[PDB]
Protein backbone atom coordinates (compact mmCIF):
# COMPACT_ATOMS: atom_id res chain seq x y z
CA UNK A 1 0.00 0.00 0.00
CA UNK A 2 0.82 3.42 -0.26
CA UNK A 3 2.51 5.65 2.45
CA UNK A 4 -0.39 8.16 2.97
CA UNK A 5 -3.24 5.54 3.09
CA UNK A 6 -1.67 2.36 5.52
CA UNK A 7 -0.86 5.46 8.43
CA UNK A 8 -4.63 6.58 8.03
CA UNK A 9 -5.40 2.32 9.14
CA UNK A 10 -3.08 2.32 12.03
CA UNK A 11 -3.86 5.41 13.79
CA UNK A 12 -7.53 4.80 14.58
CA UNK A 13 -6.37 0.82 15.44
CA UNK A 14 -5.06 1.46 18.73
CA UNK A 15 -6.74 4.85 19.43
CA UNK A 16 -9.75 5.02 17.44
CA UNK A 17 -10.40 8.12 15.60
CA UNK A 18 -10.53 8.92 12.39
CA UNK A 19 -8.38 11.81 9.96
CA UNK A 20 -8.20 11.03 6.79
CA UNK A 21 -10.14 14.06 4.76
CA UNK A 22 -9.46 16.65 7.48
CA UNK A 23 -5.35 15.77 8.40
CA UNK A 24 -3.87 18.72 9.15
CA UNK A 25 -4.82 18.31 12.85
CA UNK A 26 -2.10 19.04 15.09
CA UNK A 27 -3.51 15.55 17.11
CA UNK A 28 -1.23 17.14 20.60
CA UNK A 29 -3.96 19.46 20.13
CA UNK A 30 -6.66 16.94 19.19
CA UNK A 31 -6.43 15.17 22.25
CA UNK A 32 -5.30 11.88 20.01
CA UNK A 33 -2.20 11.34 21.20
CA UNK A 34 -0.77 11.87 24.89
CA UNK A 35 2.78 11.99 26.25
CA UNK A 36 3.22 7.74 26.10
CA UNK A 37 0.62 7.98 23.12
CA UNK A 38 3.01 8.63 20.91
CA UNK A 39 5.63 5.74 21.95
CA UNK A 40 2.87 3.62 21.41
CA UNK A 41 2.45 4.57 17.71
CA UNK A 42 5.91 4.91 16.96
CA UNK A 43 6.39 1.36 17.83
CA UNK A 44 3.97 -0.06 15.39
CA UNK A 45 5.23 2.26 13.00
CA UNK A 46 8.60 0.33 13.99
CA UNK A 47 6.92 -2.72 13.15
CA UNK A 48 4.56 -2.79 10.27
CA UNK A 49 6.24 -0.09 8.41
CA UNK A 50 10.17 -1.69 9.48
CA UNK A 51 11.61 1.76 9.77
CA UNK A 52 13.84 3.32 12.82
CA UNK A 53 12.84 6.41 13.71
CA UNK A 54 14.82 8.67 16.47
CA UNK A 55 13.57 10.01 19.38
CA UNK A 56 16.52 12.22 20.76
CA UNK A 57 16.02 14.84 18.05
CA UNK A 58 12.16 14.51 18.03
CA UNK A 59 10.29 17.87 18.93
CA UNK A 60 6.79 19.31 19.31
CA UNK A 61 7.24 20.92 15.73
CA UNK A 62 8.36 18.37 14.11
CA UNK A 63 6.33 15.25 14.06
CA UNK A 64 2.96 16.59 15.26
CA UNK A 65 0.50 16.20 12.66
CA UNK A 66 -0.72 13.66 10.30
CA UNK A 67 0.45 15.07 7.50
CA UNK A 68 4.38 15.88 9.29
CA UNK A 69 4.17 11.79 10.05
CA UNK A 70 3.44 10.80 6.57
CA UNK A 71 6.07 13.06 4.89
CA UNK A 72 8.18 12.26 7.98
CA UNK A 73 7.47 8.28 7.22
CA UNK A 74 8.95 8.62 2.67
CA UNK A 75 11.88 10.85 3.75
CA UNK A 76 12.81 8.39 6.41
CA UNK A 77 12.32 5.28 3.94
CA UNK A 78 15.09 5.72 1.22
CA UNK A 79 17.30 8.56 2.11
CA UNK B 1 55.46 19.63 36.30
CA UNK B 2 52.47 19.28 38.43
CA UNK B 3 54.47 22.07 40.23
CA UNK B 4 54.40 24.42 37.53
CA UNK B 5 50.53 24.23 37.37
CA UNK B 6 50.20 25.09 41.38
CA UNK B 7 52.86 28.15 40.64
CA UNK B 8 49.98 29.37 38.07
CA UNK B 9 47.90 32.28 37.93
CA UNK B 10 44.01 30.96 39.32
CA UNK B 11 40.72 32.55 38.28
CA UNK B 12 37.42 31.63 40.20
CA UNK B 13 35.08 31.00 37.03
CA UNK B 14 32.53 33.86 37.80
CA UNK B 15 34.23 34.68 41.43
CA UNK B 16 33.88 37.87 41.60
CA UNK B 17 33.18 41.45 39.98
CA UNK B 18 36.86 41.72 39.07
CA UNK B 19 36.53 38.85 37.07
CA UNK B 20 34.31 40.28 34.35
CA UNK B 21 36.86 43.44 34.15
CA UNK B 22 39.04 40.98 32.66
CA UNK B 23 37.05 38.15 30.82
CA UNK B 24 35.50 41.71 29.27
CA UNK B 25 38.67 43.17 27.94
CA UNK B 26 39.28 39.89 26.70
CA UNK B 27 36.00 39.11 24.85
CA UNK B 28 35.74 42.35 23.28
CA UNK B 29 37.44 41.75 20.27
CA UNK B 30 35.60 38.20 19.61
CA UNK B 31 32.32 40.64 20.05
CA UNK B 32 33.00 43.58 17.88
CA UNK B 33 34.50 41.01 15.51
CA UNK B 34 31.16 39.31 15.25
CA UNK B 35 29.81 42.41 13.69
CA UNK B 36 31.37 42.29 10.91
CA UNK B 37 30.44 38.38 10.29
CA UNK B 38 34.22 37.80 11.55
CA UNK B 39 35.28 34.95 14.16
CA UNK B 40 39.26 35.03 14.87
CA UNK B 41 39.28 31.35 15.17
CA UNK B 42 43.41 31.27 17.21
CA UNK B 43 42.32 34.02 19.60
CA UNK B 44 39.12 32.73 20.57
CA UNK B 45 41.02 29.23 21.10
CA UNK B 46 43.26 31.27 22.96
CA UNK B 47 41.26 33.39 25.31
CA UNK B 48 39.38 30.16 25.62
CA UNK B 49 42.13 27.72 26.71
CA UNK B 50 43.64 30.68 29.06
CA UNK B 51 39.79 31.09 31.03
CA UNK B 52 39.65 27.50 31.26
CA UNK B 53 43.32 26.47 32.81
CA UNK B 54 42.66 29.63 35.29
CA UNK B 55 39.56 28.25 35.97
CA UNK B 56 40.99 24.76 36.49
CA UNK B 57 44.87 25.98 38.41
CA UNK B 58 43.40 25.64 42.06
CA UNK B 59 45.28 23.55 44.93
CA UNK B 60 44.50 20.89 42.71
CA UNK B 61 45.84 22.30 39.99
CA UNK B 62 47.01 19.04 38.93
CA UNK B 63 43.47 18.76 37.27
CA UNK B 64 44.28 19.81 34.23
CA UNK B 65 46.51 16.73 33.06
CA UNK B 66 42.99 15.07 34.19
CA UNK B 67 41.28 17.25 31.39
CA UNK B 68 43.97 16.79 28.61
CA UNK B 69 43.85 13.06 28.91
CA UNK B 70 40.58 13.29 28.68
CA UNK B 71 40.69 15.26 25.62
CA UNK B 72 42.61 12.54 24.29
CA UNK B 73 40.58 9.94 25.26
CA UNK B 74 37.49 11.60 23.59
CA UNK B 75 38.64 12.04 20.60
CA UNK B 76 40.18 8.39 20.25
CA UNK B 77 36.51 7.16 21.12
CA UNK B 78 34.54 10.22 19.43
CA UNK B 79 36.31 9.01 16.23
CA UNK B 80 36.32 5.45 16.89
CA UNK B 81 32.82 5.54 16.73
CA UNK B 82 32.45 8.08 14.09
CA UNK B 83 34.41 5.82 11.95
CA UNK B 84 32.83 2.21 12.86
CA UNK B 85 29.08 4.39 12.63
CA UNK B 86 30.45 5.09 8.76
CA UNK B 87 29.62 1.53 7.07
CA UNK B 88 28.14 -0.51 10.00
CA UNK B 89 25.75 -0.04 12.75
CA UNK B 90 25.40 -2.42 15.91
CA UNK B 91 23.38 -2.40 19.11
CA UNK B 92 26.71 -3.48 20.85
CA UNK B 93 29.56 -1.35 19.49
CA UNK B 94 27.37 1.51 20.60
CA UNK B 95 26.44 0.40 23.99
CA UNK B 96 30.60 -0.47 24.60
CA UNK B 97 31.58 2.91 22.87
CA UNK B 98 28.78 4.91 25.32
CA UNK B 99 30.09 3.15 27.95
CA UNK B 100 33.71 3.74 27.50
CA UNK B 101 32.98 7.84 26.90
CA UNK B 102 31.58 8.55 29.80
CA UNK B 103 33.67 5.79 31.98
CA UNK B 104 36.29 8.63 33.31
CA UNK B 105 32.96 10.09 35.02
CA UNK B 106 32.10 6.77 36.67
CA UNK B 107 35.48 6.48 37.67
CA UNK B 108 35.30 10.11 39.23
CA UNK B 109 32.14 9.14 40.69
CA UNK B 110 32.74 5.94 41.66
CA UNK B 111 36.41 6.40 43.10
CA UNK B 112 34.87 7.63 46.48
CA UNK B 113 32.71 4.63 46.91
CA UNK B 114 35.99 2.23 47.06
CA UNK B 115 38.51 4.66 48.16
CA UNK B 116 37.04 7.93 50.13
CA UNK B 117 39.55 10.35 47.58
CA UNK B 118 39.02 11.76 44.19
CA UNK B 119 39.44 10.09 41.04
CA UNK B 120 42.51 10.94 39.43
CA UNK B 121 40.82 11.58 36.03
CA UNK B 122 38.45 14.21 37.74
CA UNK B 123 39.00 17.57 36.79
CA UNK B 124 36.45 20.55 37.29
CA UNK B 125 33.73 21.07 34.60
CA UNK B 126 34.62 16.62 33.53
CA UNK B 127 30.86 15.81 35.15
CA UNK B 128 28.84 18.96 32.23
CA UNK B 129 31.60 18.05 29.77
CA UNK B 130 30.16 14.04 29.53
CA UNK B 131 27.23 15.21 28.30
CA UNK B 132 28.51 16.62 25.96
CA UNK B 133 30.92 14.05 24.42
CA UNK B 134 28.06 10.82 24.61
CA UNK B 135 25.66 13.81 23.33
CA UNK B 136 27.54 13.12 19.61
CA UNK B 137 27.98 9.13 20.46
CA UNK B 138 23.99 8.55 21.17
CA UNK B 139 23.46 11.93 17.48
CA UNK B 140 25.72 9.61 15.42
CA UNK B 141 24.15 6.39 16.40
CA UNK B 142 20.84 8.26 15.53
CA UNK B 143 21.96 9.19 12.17
CA UNK B 144 21.20 12.59 12.63
CA UNK B 145 25.02 12.85 12.73
CA UNK B 146 27.74 12.41 10.08
CA UNK B 147 29.87 15.39 9.26
CA UNK B 148 32.33 16.95 11.85
CA UNK B 149 35.88 18.86 12.19
CA UNK B 150 37.99 17.56 15.14
CA UNK B 151 37.78 21.68 15.44
CA UNK B 152 33.86 21.72 15.24
CA UNK B 153 33.52 18.84 17.92
CA UNK B 154 36.74 20.45 20.39
CA UNK B 155 34.86 23.62 20.42
CA UNK B 156 31.55 22.26 21.25
CA UNK B 157 32.48 19.82 24.21
CA UNK B 158 35.11 22.17 25.38
CA UNK B 159 33.00 25.79 25.27
CA UNK B 160 34.67 28.07 27.78
CA UNK B 161 31.36 29.85 29.41
CA UNK B 162 29.45 26.30 30.16
CA UNK B 163 32.28 24.66 31.04
CA UNK B 164 32.80 24.77 34.80
CA UNK B 165 28.84 23.56 35.68
CA UNK B 166 27.48 25.36 32.90
CA UNK B 167 24.30 24.84 30.88
CA UNK B 168 24.64 21.56 28.97
CA UNK B 169 24.10 21.52 24.54
CA UNK B 170 23.48 19.62 21.88
CA UNK B 171 26.31 19.54 19.17
CA UNK B 172 23.82 19.90 16.18
CA UNK B 173 22.30 23.51 17.64
CA UNK B 174 25.50 24.65 18.88
CA UNK B 175 27.09 23.90 15.99
CA UNK B 176 24.43 25.57 13.93
CA UNK B 177 24.47 28.37 16.04
CA UNK B 178 28.38 29.13 15.63
CA UNK B 179 27.92 28.32 12.20
CA UNK B 180 26.39 31.79 11.38
CA UNK B 181 26.78 34.50 12.99
CA UNK B 182 23.96 36.49 13.92
CA UNK B 183 23.00 39.72 12.06
CA UNK B 184 24.22 43.23 13.43
CA UNK B 185 20.40 43.82 15.55
CA UNK B 186 20.27 40.57 16.96
CA UNK B 187 23.47 40.58 18.09
CA UNK B 188 23.83 43.68 20.43
CA UNK B 189 20.08 42.74 21.36
CA UNK B 190 22.53 40.02 22.53
CA UNK B 191 24.42 42.44 24.10
CA UNK B 192 21.54 44.07 26.14
CA UNK B 193 20.71 40.27 27.18
CA UNK B 194 23.66 40.04 28.56
CA UNK B 195 24.33 43.35 30.72
CA UNK B 196 20.77 42.34 31.99
CA UNK B 197 21.85 38.61 32.78
CA UNK B 198 25.41 39.83 34.39
CA UNK B 199 23.39 42.44 36.57
CA UNK B 200 21.05 39.93 37.75
CA UNK B 201 23.78 37.83 38.30
CA UNK B 202 24.90 40.03 40.41
CA UNK B 203 22.24 40.80 42.80
CA UNK B 204 21.52 36.73 42.81
CA UNK B 205 24.92 35.04 43.49
CA UNK B 206 26.85 38.13 45.34
CA UNK B 207 23.87 39.02 47.08
CA UNK B 208 20.84 37.02 47.73
CA UNK B 209 22.92 33.66 48.16
CA UNK B 210 25.46 35.40 49.72
CA UNK B 211 22.52 36.19 52.45
CA UNK B 212 21.26 32.77 52.39
CA UNK B 213 24.41 30.73 51.67
CA UNK B 214 27.57 32.40 53.97
CA UNK B 215 24.56 34.62 56.10
CA UNK B 216 21.73 32.24 57.36
CA UNK B 217 22.94 28.70 56.64
CA UNK B 218 25.57 28.05 58.53
CA UNK B 219 24.38 29.21 62.38
CA UNK B 220 21.00 27.79 61.34
CA UNK B 221 22.80 24.20 60.75
CA UNK B 222 25.01 24.61 64.13
CA UNK B 223 21.13 24.94 65.81
CA UNK B 224 19.93 22.42 64.32
CA UNK B 225 22.49 19.65 65.00
CA UNK B 226 22.58 21.18 68.56
CA UNK B 227 18.90 19.90 69.06
CA UNK B 228 19.46 16.85 67.50
CA UNK B 229 17.13 14.25 66.70
CA UNK B 230 15.37 13.11 63.42
CA UNK B 231 14.25 16.57 62.51
CA UNK B 232 13.92 19.91 64.47
CA UNK B 233 12.51 22.91 63.83
CA UNK B 234 15.83 24.25 63.11
CA UNK B 235 16.10 21.55 60.31
CA UNK B 236 12.65 23.29 58.71
CA UNK B 237 15.01 26.09 58.74
CA UNK B 238 18.32 24.98 56.95
CA UNK B 239 15.54 22.99 54.65
CA UNK B 240 14.11 26.87 52.89
CA UNK B 241 17.56 28.75 53.47
CA UNK B 242 19.33 26.17 51.57
CA UNK B 243 17.04 25.40 49.08
CA UNK B 244 16.59 29.59 48.04
CA UNK B 245 20.76 29.31 48.44
CA UNK B 246 20.90 26.28 46.41
CA UNK B 247 19.08 28.50 43.63
CA UNK B 248 20.25 31.54 43.63
CA UNK B 249 23.50 30.22 43.58
CA UNK B 250 23.25 28.19 40.62
CA UNK B 251 20.62 30.52 38.77
CA UNK B 252 22.98 33.37 38.74
CA UNK B 253 25.82 31.18 37.83
CA UNK B 254 23.66 30.06 34.83
CA UNK B 255 23.16 33.68 33.63
CA UNK B 256 26.30 34.30 34.66
CA UNK B 257 27.41 31.92 31.86
CA UNK B 258 24.46 32.74 29.41
CA UNK B 259 25.62 36.36 28.91
CA UNK B 260 29.40 35.43 28.41
CA UNK B 261 28.30 32.60 25.80
CA UNK B 262 26.06 35.75 24.19
CA UNK B 263 29.21 37.81 24.17
CA UNK B 264 30.83 34.81 22.16
CA UNK B 265 27.86 34.94 19.70
CA UNK B 266 26.20 31.66 20.43
CA UNK B 267 22.88 31.39 22.76
CA UNK B 268 23.24 28.90 25.37
CA UNK B 269 20.31 26.63 26.33
CA UNK B 270 18.55 28.36 29.53
CA UNK B 271 18.62 26.49 32.96
CA UNK B 272 15.92 28.06 34.64
CA UNK B 273 12.10 29.64 34.00
CA UNK B 274 10.65 30.59 37.38
CA UNK B 275 10.43 27.06 38.91
CA UNK B 276 9.06 27.79 42.01
CA UNK B 277 5.65 28.72 41.15
CA UNK B 278 5.15 25.38 39.24
CA UNK B 279 2.04 23.92 40.72
CA UNK B 280 3.09 20.31 39.42
CA UNK B 281 6.34 18.09 39.66
CA UNK B 282 6.06 17.72 36.06
CA UNK B 283 6.05 21.88 35.47
CA UNK B 284 9.13 21.70 38.55
CA UNK B 285 11.01 19.89 35.83
CA UNK B 286 10.26 21.92 33.28
CA UNK B 287 11.67 25.05 35.07
CA UNK B 288 14.69 23.53 37.18
CA UNK B 289 18.25 23.30 35.80
CA UNK B 290 16.45 22.80 32.18
CA UNK B 291 19.29 22.12 29.95
CA UNK B 292 20.09 18.89 32.20
CA UNK B 293 16.37 18.25 32.61
CA UNK B 294 15.55 18.62 28.66
CA UNK B 295 18.90 16.59 28.52
CA UNK B 296 17.74 13.63 30.90
CA UNK B 297 14.59 13.75 28.72
CA UNK B 298 15.52 13.60 25.29
CA UNK B 299 18.54 11.28 26.33
CA UNK B 300 17.89 8.80 29.28
CA UNK B 301 14.56 9.02 29.89
CA UNK B 302 12.51 8.86 26.09
CA UNK B 303 15.16 6.43 25.26
CA UNK B 304 14.75 4.10 27.98
CA UNK B 305 11.08 4.17 27.31
CA UNK B 306 11.66 3.62 23.40
CA UNK B 307 13.25 -0.08 24.76
CA UNK B 308 10.37 -0.66 27.59
CA UNK B 309 8.19 -0.63 24.33
CA UNK B 310 10.07 -2.46 21.60
CA UNK B 311 10.65 -5.16 23.86
CA UNK B 312 7.27 -4.71 25.55
CA UNK B 313 8.36 -5.61 28.78
CA UNK B 314 5.89 -4.16 31.26
CA UNK B 315 2.50 -5.25 31.36
CA UNK B 316 0.29 -1.62 30.46
CA UNK B 317 1.22 1.99 29.52
CA UNK B 318 1.57 3.38 32.78
CA UNK B 319 3.97 1.13 34.55
CA UNK B 320 6.51 1.11 31.85
CA UNK B 321 6.16 5.11 32.38
CA UNK B 322 6.44 4.65 36.11
CA UNK B 323 10.10 2.33 35.74
CA UNK B 324 11.00 4.98 33.41
CA UNK B 325 10.69 7.56 35.74
CA UNK B 326 12.22 5.83 38.84
CA UNK B 327 15.54 4.45 36.69
CA UNK B 328 15.62 8.09 34.86
CA UNK B 329 15.84 10.07 38.27
CA UNK B 330 17.95 7.51 40.02
CA UNK B 331 20.43 8.04 36.97
CA UNK B 332 20.33 11.75 37.87
CA UNK B 333 21.03 10.91 41.17
CA UNK B 334 23.91 8.97 40.51
CA UNK B 335 24.90 11.68 38.04
CA UNK B 336 25.42 14.15 41.04
CA UNK B 337 27.29 10.96 42.95
CA UNK B 338 26.87 7.81 44.65
CA UNK B 339 26.04 8.65 47.83
CA UNK B 340 23.24 7.96 49.47
CA UNK B 341 21.43 10.98 49.64
CA UNK B 342 22.16 11.67 45.78
CA UNK B 343 20.82 7.92 44.98
CA UNK B 344 18.43 9.53 47.52
CA UNK B 345 17.22 12.17 45.87
CA UNK B 346 17.01 10.31 42.62
CA UNK B 347 14.52 8.16 44.02
CA UNK B 348 12.14 11.16 46.04
CA UNK B 349 11.47 12.89 42.34
CA UNK B 350 11.12 8.86 41.33
CA UNK B 351 8.25 8.34 43.55
CA UNK B 352 7.27 11.53 43.62
CA UNK B 353 6.77 11.80 39.29
CA UNK B 354 4.83 8.60 39.73
CA UNK B 355 2.90 9.94 42.42
CA UNK B 356 1.98 12.96 40.42
CA UNK B 357 1.55 11.21 37.29
CA UNK B 358 -1.25 8.88 38.57
CA UNK B 359 -3.17 12.19 40.36
CA UNK B 360 -3.56 13.75 37.10
CA UNK B 361 -5.20 10.31 35.91
CA UNK B 362 -6.83 9.93 39.09
CA UNK B 363 -8.31 13.32 39.02
CA UNK B 364 -9.96 12.29 35.36
CA UNK B 365 -11.76 9.30 36.75
CA UNK B 366 -13.36 11.27 39.76
CA UNK B 367 -14.41 13.84 36.90
CA UNK B 368 -15.75 10.88 34.82
CA UNK B 369 -17.65 9.69 38.04
CA UNK B 370 -19.10 13.02 39.21
CA UNK B 371 -19.66 14.29 35.50
CA UNK B 372 -21.86 10.89 34.81
CA UNK B 373 -23.40 10.90 38.46
CA UNK B 374 -24.58 14.21 38.36
CA UNK B 375 -22.73 16.90 39.97
CA UNK B 376 -20.50 20.05 38.69
CA UNK B 377 -16.66 18.49 37.88
CA UNK B 378 -14.68 18.84 41.36
CA UNK B 379 -13.32 22.65 41.94
CA UNK B 380 -10.55 24.05 40.12
CA UNK B 381 -9.66 27.62 41.06
CA UNK B 382 -7.28 30.26 42.45
CA UNK B 383 -7.30 28.23 45.55
CA UNK B 384 -6.14 25.17 44.30
CA UNK B 385 -3.74 25.95 42.20
CA UNK B 386 -2.38 27.74 44.94
CA UNK B 387 -2.17 24.42 47.21
CA UNK B 388 -0.69 22.58 44.80
CA UNK B 389 2.31 25.33 44.38
CA UNK B 390 2.12 25.32 47.92
CA UNK B 391 2.45 21.23 48.26
CA UNK B 392 4.96 21.42 44.62
CA UNK B 393 7.48 23.85 46.71
CA UNK B 394 7.56 22.19 50.03
CA UNK B 395 8.39 18.74 48.31
CA UNK B 396 10.89 20.63 46.16
CA UNK B 397 12.53 22.25 49.23
CA UNK B 398 12.75 19.23 51.04
CA UNK B 399 14.12 17.31 48.63
CA UNK B 400 16.81 20.14 48.45
CA UNK B 401 16.98 19.06 52.22
CA UNK B 402 17.89 15.52 50.90
CA UNK B 403 20.41 16.67 48.21
CA UNK B 404 22.28 19.27 50.46
CA UNK B 405 23.21 15.49 52.90
CA UNK B 406 23.11 17.99 55.77
CA UNK B 407 20.75 14.86 56.76
CA UNK B 408 23.61 12.79 56.90
CA UNK B 409 25.41 14.63 59.71
CA UNK B 410 22.00 15.46 61.15
CA UNK B 411 21.53 11.63 61.42
CA UNK B 412 24.91 9.80 61.36
CA UNK B 413 27.53 11.91 63.09
CA UNK B 414 28.16 8.36 65.18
Amino acid sequence: MDVKAEVIEIIDELFMEDVSDMMDEDLFDAGVLDSMGTVELIVELESRFDIRVPVSEFGRDDWNTANKIVEGVTELRNA
Amino acid sequence: MIDFLKQLPHLEPYGNPFYFIYLGIALLPIFIGLFFKKRFAIYECLVSITFIVLALTGTHASQILALLFYIVWQIIWVYSYKRYRSQRDNKWVFYLHSFLVVLPLILVKVEPTINGTQSLLNFLGISYLTFRAVGMIIEMRDGVLKEFTLGEFLRFMLFMPTFTSGPIDRFKRFNEDYQSIPNRDELLNMLEQAVKYIMLGFLYKFVLAQIFGSMLLPPLKAQALSQGGIFNLPTLGVMYVYGFDLFFDFAGYSMFALAVSNLMGIKSPINFDKPFISRDMKEFWNRWHMSLSFWFRDFVFMRLVIVLMRNKVFKNRNTTSNVAYIINMMVMGFWHGITWYYIAYGIFHGIGLVINDAWLRKKKTINKDRKKAGLKPLPENKWTKALGIFITFNTVMLSFLIFSGFLNDLWFTK
